[PDB]
DNA sequence: GCAGACACTACGAGTACATA
DNA sequence: TTTTTTTTATGTACTCGTAGTGTCTGC
């Protein structure tokens, strides 16, 4: 036998253990002890728990009866055209003997690759046997799925997940493993994880297994700070026409190994939400785009991206 | 518990091949009379009312009633790999969700055992359909598959005429009509190609041929076949098989009268 | 016995011990396989680093030869890797176990930024799902290209530019391998131009290897042609310190004389106005001009014209800096 | 059975006086279903927008005996009851509703045999068998052979003597455009507010949950008057642990939010035209706008759109500055998609999205802008094409 | 000096047909005792292990050892425009590329000499076990084609048992499942369709349809098949062709999961 | 006034298939001979002549030397409307701008009639020199077309070689060459398949597949083909269609790599 | 033994789109 | 309270229509 990473060993297997979203968590906890669940839709970031909240709640509701009166179909799956209307109608169709206020389960995980023509198709099906079959789709972008389908289901929004529910999470596992900490070295994977529970496990059995303890400095030998706040500081320094710290950010991200379109895509990201002028954010993203033209032609160099950082700064002292 | 043996598998491939492309469901009621099928399109233009007693069985074992709804196309796939001469069991338990059919279909003891998922179909009800028709006529089945498919050659439809002489068959098309006119043939060996007439008021009708063509692919299953038609009710072909049952087809005409 | 091959190809570090740099992610990858606790892997980072020599060394440390060709997928961007082949023969060697020998599978991606996002959509519940049977490393340079959902997944290591102090032992390696003479600015000029870059370290030393026969600072700068230091020095003094005709004429004889290119010396004079004390008026306007210029350079222009504007962003900025005194 | 189904399907109208629709289009459907009294029933006697639809209600019928509007197209908003409409008006007119929807195979020889079998054919009961009146729900999915072989079929002279109506959800779907200078058009409005609110406090109070009329309007308000959307989301947020709802879980984001996929002329008019007087933030407005302009879609009509009308307002830069910048943005767009089409760089294709938001920052009035439809670069094309 | 023989060109039509969606390319392995071929699919999850005697061949000489990697698509192609009553000879040259098939039109009137360049692939050579099975079943080809025929159109993945009774095919799927137990069948007049049964304990597998049904190609090499399944060990399908060689088929099992509950 | 008529209807109804995507135009010369068709394509690269005598017509009416000019894009689309075994008459008035074809419809009801429109090209003839070829053969029809049919799954280019052994056809390509020869079939009951030498200076060059292709797409006109080379004429594909004339196809050769030292 | 009919996959062809 | 159309150059993906073709039925 081979174990399992923390990542799927240490998966949720009840819809208690699930941290963050606590009101659309608990309210799923309701459904699965009592029933009756509508249709459900859960958009989010990835890494929050959605696949988890929808398999626990198909676990919960089904019981033995989750290998008959479930459905689950992937982005590794085919899910076509010819599959919404032959394979997912045909199971709404079927007949399976469940108890009271329990339904069959047809989960679509990963919704935004479905087709619109698919989605479309899927519409009646959704309608019709909705008082043998229900739907839980997981997604990510909430716009690639149709607003038919998300008016036919009850559309759940998981939000980023914060320090101290990843921080229980964090003690549950560490408590289990006996990994030895410090408090800096799991602040340090929470920083790391940037509101992902798959990153923070992920950073503490890399951690664990390199190291076998958690400090501020075990962590960093092996993970790497998060590139869009140490961007956010190069921009608040163009943004005030200050060029020599913000090359020395931009030379900081050079060395560091990070390809110009990388760099450019958080400059794009940051400039995007950035608290400044409109008009000056609209002068910003300008100059962003006519300087990643240049990149994506061939001429990508540290030349460039100061040209960039020196036409930003251009923008800041030209009413 | 419902079991039920047929005897021959021959009857069931005829029986799923006829309404292979005509009803999109088979829902099979189960008593202890016998195994009835009462099944209608969801435009209301054909019906189907097939019944097969107990006594046409090898076997028939039926605790409770029983209603299985099950897909046309899942039992043509079991059927595509059935055998002709061999004995088929048809079981179910009381309450299940599924449908078992056993086989040894290749008469090299391969022992294939092939089941179904239920449909959970809603539960439409159709009594009785009022038999009062004026015009009986008794055809055999090939020569109705044949000139069916004559029809289906040239036009689209079938303009269908009675009358105590037989029954006329007219289509039209830009490639030309094609008409025949059925007379007494009595004079001959055989019993099934005799036409039998039992007729009054002469009704004149028009039917799709295509509905007419899935009606006559089951000429095998019987050597004589029964039409029953008259004006405002639908048109029936009967088939009366041996020993198991009956078959009845119900066609709606065409709105635009000839 | 011998063979006829490149040295970035005849000298590959087939062992974890034999890559010189990233010595916390090489103790790390190695406990893992120690362990067999290995993750689904994520190697970004810039060219000629070693990742696709590391997950190797992985791979022929975890399985033997007799059983190599059962256990390892290995898939890159000369191959196609399109959504049927997710869903077909990544698929099924995720889905079955092996053939001879019992075992966790290894499925590696190599350039995983060339492939279409249908593609690691389709690949997010193989990697998932079948975690237990089969491992997945995905190997790419810009991370970007990769979706969140996939970045999620695996845990990934930056496999950052190779630091000169360290990259001096495996060059020595190779030097004392192949019989090459070569002197101290020879290696320093080497582990200058390759710029944490092992390939273009080799290549440039086979190449004057083969050009010269020594490998010295003249003859590395001479087979590369890349300006030395005292020439780029030389050019920003001409630059700075007289008028537009004597430095056009200085630097145009320079140009002439060692036959040198203007990007270089564009990014050689790039690197020097960041050490030379400029007021920020004046470095955002020198920036600003030499972007312009590399950018001219990418088409169908006139380099001459192109020098006579890089010594005109200087001329301009002259008198800017002595009345600022 | 009230554990067995949704609050959606055992709250829905079973009669015409349950119908939550606009009463107009109400009477305008069985008006014209009832047009068809005399061919399908044999009886002479059955027991703007607006002006239009009333002027082809009494229009009189051709010498067939026959509405000469033989298909009723019905279009609107997802969630408002047009499938509810057709079902109940049907139904209420003595037909048999016959469906034919997007999840059925739409081949063009499969909707050619399915609509030949739905009206061309008379009842298998006999006398007293219910008509059939085809509906088709999602015509603008269908491909437009599809669409040529329901109008061959609807223009026969093989005579059609059984009523159509198509539900649609987008009007100006280019396989229908032969269809709506063809069909009785009824677009459906929102739905009002005062209504759905006390439809929603009928089945709060029906499952025993309480609820103030002012959370209820915020949830309309919130769904854009979606009934079944609405409806779903107090199924949600109801259960069973509490009985009042709460103000802050409908103005919370996590339940209830769902995506719509806004209009051009409301883009246009949102770009072109301030809010009325919190929300008066620039930053706010300027997130508002790049979102509603990204989740309309059809990124090059609204870029044409903007190039269209921004020259028609009443605009007070006087020295043509504005006018200028917004013409630079217009050729940063342009090379923009230029530049990603020639080196297949795609990723360039993020910056577009902030040209309408841009327009926003230039040409933002507290006026009423006449937006039209643009047109100036396709005849343009078209006349260079001749 | 490589110069084979293949007495009838249908054979070779016949082997290159079971392989061409499975096998990317073709490695011969040429030695004095025959023509050996062990290759993995694209997928890395099937073998084809074939073997050919020196014996079957009209003419067969080799002096040095060879390994030729040649592209299969090519050789199918080549093949594909062969006659089935045709000798075909195979040449090959001590360091050249050309690996020469030469044989007749089916005028019989023209030669037709088809060169092939060879490939440098240096793959590994993967160790056949050779160990003994806990489930010898002897059945005919065609019946095993028809069986996986059948289970194809209803799942994808099917269950395949074997005990002392006999063996037994399942196919859980969408419409349903299909169960088709077959045994002792020995009592017919022929000799090729028989169901004989040799080794003893219980293994239940489940395999790819697929893969299955692109094994069940070479049902016109042999009248009679023979399977070999243990609880560790793949699934092996030996084709005994009549006086050339054999060939057999190498199927590594899906994983399964039970239920919690 | 131009009149001819035709003895058969499948003389162009398999003349002008291989003209279809050839030549872009049909040019007839009209004269008391008979009617002559020298096209030269697009690429200048084949040449297409076809001379109808008059003996071979049912009736010939020709008072002066005319030059009619053809689309094929509407003739390819008219020919298809027309019969196989019925009568085809071509007329032309002598100032008219138009080209009649009258023939009978294929329900054999009806004479259906089609104009062309007659496109005034000015074209200037060439000129062959007609000299003495180093290689003349004679092959069948059908065996050639099967013959450069098998060599466009190789290369894309062939090469023909002609000695005093035979005619040998190369296709040296990326997965390997294939090569094939015709010698010495005298000793055969059919006329037509006689594989036969007459020259003795021996010719190598490389000619393209299309055109080859294009050449044998008007195989079942004749029964047996002729080929004749030199060392720079170009290659000459002779068709003796029955007994109303004869047909000639000229190829130029690709230019030869520089193999110098 | 050879013509007619059945479903089978390979292949041609049209269309959409590609960002955060 | 306002709607018609094909360009951007590859690469990929989806969906649908068509055509050889292996095999089964029948006289
Ligand atoms: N809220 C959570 N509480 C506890 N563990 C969690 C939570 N969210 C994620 N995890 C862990 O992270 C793993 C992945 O969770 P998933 O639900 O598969 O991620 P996801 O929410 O589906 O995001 P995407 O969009 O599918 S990548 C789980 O197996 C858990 O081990
Ligand atoms: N860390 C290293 N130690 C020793 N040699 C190295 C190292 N990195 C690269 N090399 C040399 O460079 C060659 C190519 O390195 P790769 O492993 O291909 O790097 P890479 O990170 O895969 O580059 P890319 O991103 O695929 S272009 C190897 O064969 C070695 O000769
Ligand atoms: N008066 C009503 N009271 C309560 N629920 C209603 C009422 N009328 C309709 N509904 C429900 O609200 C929904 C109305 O949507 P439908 O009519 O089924 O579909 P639709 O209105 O055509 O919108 P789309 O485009 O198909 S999503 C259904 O779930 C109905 O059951
Ligand atoms: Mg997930
Ligand atoms: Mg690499
Ligand atoms: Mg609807």
């Amino acid at each position: 036998h081979y174990e399992l990473p923390w990542v799927e060993k240490y998966r949720p297997v009840k819809l208690n253990e699930i941290v963050g979203n606590e009101d659309t968590v608990s309210r799923l906890e309701v459904f699965a002890r009592e029933g009756n669940v509508p249709n459900i839709i859960i958009a989010g970031p990835p890494g929050t728990g959605k696949t988890t909240s929808i398999l626990c709640l198909a676990r919960a509701l089904l019981g033995p009866a989750l290998k008959d009166a479930m459905l689950e179909l992937n982005a590794s799956n085919d899910r076509g055209i010819d599959v919404v209307r032959n394979k997912i109608k045909m199971f709404a169709q079927q007949k399976v003997t469940l108890p009271k206020g329990r339904h069959k389960i047809i989960i679509l995980d990963e919704a935004d690759s479905m087709t619109d023509g698919a989605q479309q198709a899927l519409r009646r099906t959704m309608e019709i046997y909705s008082k043998t079959t229900r739907f839980a789709l997981a997604c990510n972008a909430s716009d690639k799925i149709i607003e038919p389908i998300q008016s036919r289901c009850a559309v759940l929004r998981y939000t980023k997940l914060t320090d101290a529910q990843i921080l229980t999470r964090l003690m549950n596992v560490i408590e289990k493993e006996r990994v030895p900490y410090t408090d800096d070295g799991l602040e340090a994977i929470i920083f790391t994880a940037q509101g992902d529970m798959r990153q923070a496990l992920n950073n503490l059995q890399s951690t664990f297994s390199g190291f076998g303890f958690i400090n501020s400095e075990n962590v960093f030998k092996v993970c790497d700070e998060p590139h869009p706040l140490l961007v956010k500081e190069m921009i608040q320094h163009c943004v005030n026409a200050n060029i020599d710290e913000a090359y020395k950010i931009l030379a900081h991200l050079w060395h560091l190994g990070y390809s110009p379109e990388d760099i450019i895509g958080n400059i794009f990201r940051v400039c995007k939400t950035f608290q400044m002028a409109e008009y000056l954010k609209l002068e910003f993203i300008k100059e962003i785009g006519y300087t990643h033209m240049k990149i994506a032609e061939g001429v990508n160099s540290l030349l460039q991206m100061a040209g960039l950082l020196a036409r930003l700064c251009q923008k800041t002292m030209a009413p | 518990m419902f079991e039920a043996r047929l005897v021959q598998g021959s009857i069931l491939k005829k029986v799923l091949e006829a309404l292979k492309d005509l009803i999109n469901e088979a829902c099979w009621d189960i008593s202890s009379s016998g195994v009835n099928l009462q099944s209608m399109d969801s435009s209301h233009v054909s019906l189907v009312q097939l019944t097969l007693r107990s006594e046409g069985f090898d076997t028939y074992r039926c605790d409770r009633n029983l209603a299985m709804g099950v897909n046309l196309t899942s039992m043509s796939k079991i059927l595509k790999c059935a055998g002709n001469e061999d004995i088929i069991t048809l079981r179910a338990e009381d309450n299940a969700d599924t449908l078992a059919l056993v086989f040894e279909a290749p008469n090299q003891e391969k022992v294939s055992d092939y089941e179904m998922k239920l449909m959970d179909l809603d539960v439409e009800q159709l009594g009785i359909p009022e038999q009062e028709y004026s015009c009986v006529v008794k055809m055999p089945s090939g020569e109705f598959a044949r000139i069916c498919r004559d029809l289906s050659h040239i036009g689209d439809a079938v303009v269908i005429s009675c009358a105590k002489d037989g029954v006329k068959f007219s289509a039209s098309g830009e490639l030309g009509n094609g008409n025949i006119k059925l007379s007494q043939t009595s004079n001959v060996d055989k019993e099934e190609e005799a036409v039998t007439i039992e007729m009054n008021e002469p009704v004149q009708l028009t039917f799709a041929l295509r509905y007419l063509n899935f009606f006559t692919k089951a000429t095998p299953l019987s050597s004589t076949v029964t039409l029953s038609m008259s004006a405002d009710v639908p048109l029936v072909v009967e088939y009366k098989i041996a020993d198991m049952g009956h078959l009845k087809y119900y066609l709606a005409p065409k709105i635009e009268d000839e | 016995k011998i063979r006829n091959l490149p040295w970035v190809e005849k000298y590959r570090p087939q062992t974890l011990n034999d890559l010189i740099s990233h010595q916390d992610i090489l103790s790390t990858i190695q406990k893992f396989i120690n362990e067999d606790r290995l993750p689904h892997l994520l190697l970004y980072g810039p060219p000629g680093t070693g990742k696709t020599s590391t997950i190797l060394a992985c791979a022929k440390q975890l399985y033997k030869d007799k059983e190599f060709g059962s256990m390892v997928l290995e898939l890159n961007a000369s191959d196609d890797r399109g959504i049927d082949i997710i869903r077909g023969p990544i698929l099924s060697f995720a889905s079955t176990r092996t053939i001879f020998k019992k075992g966790f599978k290894l499925v590696i991606l190599d350039e995983a930024d060339a492939m279409t996002q249908d593609a690691q959509n389709a690949l997010r519940r193989v990697i998932e799902k079948f975690t237990e049977n089969t491992r997945f490393c995905l190997i790419c340079n810009y991370l970007s290209k990769i979706i969140p959902a996939l970045q999620s997944r695996c845990t990934r290591f930056r496999f950052g530019p190779l630091t000169p102090e360290l990259m001096v032992p495996r060059l020595e390696h190779v030097v004392e391998e192949e019989k090459v003479d070569i002197s101290e600015d020879g290696m320093k000029a080497l582990v200058t131009l390759s710029s944490g870059d092992m390939r273009r370290a080799l290549n440039i030393l086979q190449s004057t290897n083969m050009a010269f026969g020594k490998v010295t600072e003249e003859t590395v700068y001479t087979c590369t042609g890349h300006p030395l230091k005292s020439d780029i020095a030389n050019i920003l003094d001409w630059m700075l310190n007289q008028d537009f005709t004597t430095a056009y004429r200085n630097i145009t004889e320079l140009k002439t004389l060692k036959g040198l290119a203007l990007h270089d010396i564009l990014t050689e004079i790039h690197l020097f106005v960041h050490r030379v004390d400029f007021p920020s008026s004046v470095r955002i306007h020198l920036l600003t001009k030499m972007a312009d210029i590399e950018y001219r350079l990418s088409v169908g222009t006139n380099e001459k014209i192109q020098l006579s504007s890089l010594i005109a962003a200087f001329q301009v900025t002259r008198d800017l800096i002595v009345a600022e005194a | 059975a009230s554990s067995h189904c949704l609050w959606v399907d055992e709250f829905a109208p079973r009669h015409y006086t349950e119908l939550l629709s606009d009463d107009f289009t109400n009477r305008c459907l069985l008006k014209w279903l009832k047009l068809w009294d005399l061919v399908v029933f044999g009886h002479e006697r059955p027991s703007s927008h607006e002006q239009v639809l009333e002027e082809m209600l009494e229009a009189g019928l051709d010498p067939s005996q026959r509405p000469k509007q033989k298909v009723a197209l019905l279009c609107g908003p997802p969630g408002l009851g047009k499938t509810t409409l057709a079902h109940v008006i049907a139904r209420h007119a003595g037909y048999s509703v016959v469906e034919m929807n997007a999840s059925d195979d739409r081949s063009p020889e499969v909707f050619r045999t399915r609509i030949e079998a739905a009206t061309q054919m008379e009842s298998v009961l006999g006398a007293g068998g219910k008509p059939n009146c085809l509906v088709i729900d999602e015509i603008d999915g269908a491909p437009v052979a599809a669409i040529n072989v329901l109008l061959s079929i609807l223009n026969r002279k093989g005579l059609l003597m059984r009523p159509i109506i198509c539900i649609c959800n987008d009007q100006f779907a280019p396989s229908l455009r032969q269809l709506k200078q063809q069909a009785f058009l009824l677009h459906f409005p929102p739905t009002l507010p005062s209504r759905l609110v006390q439809r929603l406090q009928e089945v709060s109070l029906r499952q025993g949950m309480r609820a103030d009329p002012g959370v209820l309007a915020a949830l309309c308000e919130k769904t854009d008057n979606d009934i079944r959307a609405c409806i779903n989301t107090l199924q949600f947020l109801y259960s069973r642990g509490q009985r009042e709802l709460s103000v802050r879980d409908v103005q919370a984001t996590r339940v209830g939010l769902k995506d719509q996929r806004r209009g051009l002329f409301s883009v246009w008019q949102e770009v072109f035209q301030l809010p009325r007087a919190s929300l008066t933030s620039a930053s706010q407005r300027f997130y508002r706008v790049l979102h509603a302009a990204a989740s309309a879609g059809e990124h090059e009509k609204v870029v044409q759109g903007l190039f269209d009308n921004f020259l028609r307002l009443r605009l007070r830069d006087s020295s043509l500055g504005a006018v200028c910048v917004a013409l630079d943005w217009l050729a940063f767009d342009d090379l923009l998609a230029g530049a990603a089409h020639h080196s297949q760089s795609f990723q360039l294709l993020r910056y577009p999205p902030f040209l309408p938001v841009a327009f926003h920052v230039l040409f933002a009035s507290s006026h009423t802008p006449r937006i039209t439809f643009p047109s100036s670069q396709q005849e343009a094309q078209n006349r260079m094409s001749q």
